[PDB]
């Protein structure tokens, strides 16, 4: 089988900016390539085929070349709707191979987060569980330190982090950190607290509530 | 309109058969071909077949006995048959279109793509719980102890879009998804405007609207 090796595997790079990515074809593959773009929870879509074919509709920012085995996809003027997995895919003899992927995130300014808590519902203590969520809204860049304290008493082993992927317009992450417990154990304490450290912040930010 | 629609059961025990339909629209099944490609969750991309305008079907080596393909032109269907699933096929099933009968012309449309789970556990809809809420509040659903994926969630039936953020599903220990969907809304909107997150389920026909209050 053709392998074909994309490089970089993830790249960040600010709206306005150039950025290159590239496929080495194993074997000739003649000019049979093409490249795709892939959002986040979407089928791929078709940029480029025949290694430098403009597909209809697509922006002219997006163009493809090839140096023999070497295969370029340059992103011109990238824009915040950019941000995607790419891929090379080479079909000129079976198997048809892809390149393992491009991940390009879109670099902007530190954004601190908005952080948020919520108690857990009386429909889910009525279950027998307790779900303590605190959210952070709208920050860059992904990284985070949310810790759970629970009467002052740090928490771990029992929480769980999630994040977005980033928005289409302002490029920004949004995370959520879900702490959960026993009914019993809920009870047995008052003060349950998220303190969030983020590099936008200048010192950390802790939401609370009292357990009522 | 030219489509590609991918549908069929999601979850498929260890060792028994995917069956995949594929539904094409605004062109003919004898005038172009359709590949089909499944992506594992978080890898890459993986060609599996196609089958040709007049018929001949070409096959990933190492699958090809496990993978079967027939065409009914009158309805617009490709169908994939996938034999002795294992949970490693696990994956986000898409079909492809691709002009004629030789691999030299390129694909161009892609479906939507279809999550497929192998696991012999068995199916589980949602349990839905509020999250109840400067000039900005939070409010969002748990979407809690629900398998296979995917649930979608939405706010007011399609109206509220704007701030919503749904979050990647987290597989837990017991192995039952959960997740939050949460929105920021003017703190001024808390007792006047209702908000309601819908989840739909479809792996288990599962439908719950549940309103948020402010406590
Ligand atoms: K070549
Ligand atoms: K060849
Ligand atoms: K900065
Ligand atoms: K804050
Ligand atoms: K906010
Ligand atoms: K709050
Ligand atoms: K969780
Ligand atoms: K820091
Ligand atoms: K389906
Ligand atoms: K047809």
């Amino acid at each position: 089988d053709i392998q074909m090796t994309q490089s970089p595997s993830s790249l960040s790079a600010s709206v306005g900016d150039r950025v290159t990515i590239t496929c080495r074809a194993s074997q000739e593959i003649s000019g049979y390539l093409t490249w795709l773009q892939q959002k986040p929870g979407k089928a791929p879509k078709l940029l480029i085929y025949a290694a430098s074919t403009l597909d209809s509709g697509v922006p002219k920012r997006f163009s493809g070349s090839r140096s023999g085995t070497d295969f370029t996809l340059t992103i011109s003027s990238l824009q915040p709707e950019d941000f995607a997995t790419y891929y090379c895919l080479q079909y000129t003899n079976y198997p048809l191979t892809f390149g393992q992927g491009t991940k390009l995130e879109i670099k902007r300014t530190v954004a601190a987060p908005s952080v948020f808590i919520f108690p857990p519902s009386d429909e889910q203590l009525k279950s027998g569980t307790a779900s303590v969520v605190c959210l952070l809204n709208n920050f860059y860049p992904r990284e985070a330190k949310v810790q759970w304290k629970v009467d002052n008493a740090l928490q771990s082993g029992n929480s769980q982090e999630s994040v977005t992927e980033q928005d289409s317009k302002d490029s920004t992450y949004s995370l959520s950190s879900t702490l959960t417990l026993s009914k019993a154990d809920y009870e047995k304490h008052k003060v349950y607290a998220c303190e969030v450290t983020h590099q936008g912040l200048s010192s950390p930010v802790t939401k609370s509530f009292n357990r009522g | 309109q030219v489509t590609l629609k991918e549908s069929g059961p999601v979850l498929v025990k260890p060792t028994e058969t995917l069956t995949l339909t594929c539904t094409v629209s605004g062109f003919s099944l004898t005038s172009y071909g359709v590949h089909w490609i499944r992506q594992p969750p978080g890898k890459a991309l993986e060609w599996l077949a196609v089958i040709w305008a007049g018929g001949s079907i070409s096959y990933s080596t190492s699958l090809m006995s496990r993978l079967t393909i027939s065409k009914d032109t009158s309805k617009s269907q490709v169908v994939l048959t996938m034999t002795n699933m294992d949970p490693v096929d696990t994956a986000t099933y898409y079909c492809a279109r691709a002009y004629g009968d030789y691999v030299h012309y390129a694909m161009d449309y892609w479906g939507q793509g279809t999550l497929v789970t192998v696991s012999s556990a068995s199916t589980k809809g949602p349990s839905v719980f509020p999250l109840a809420p400067g000039g900005t509040a939070a409010l969002g659903c748990l979407v809690k102890d629900y398998f296979p994926e995917p649930v979608t969630v939405s706010w007011n039936s399609g109206a509220l879009t704007s701030g919503v953020h749904t979050f990647p599903a987290v597989l837990q220990s017991s192995g039952l998804y959960s997740l939050s969907s949460v929105v920021t809304v003017p703190s001024s909107s808390l007792g006047t405007q209702t908000y309601i997150c819908n989840v739909n389920h479809k792996p288990s026909n599962t439908k719950v609207d549940k309103k948020v209050e402010p406590k």
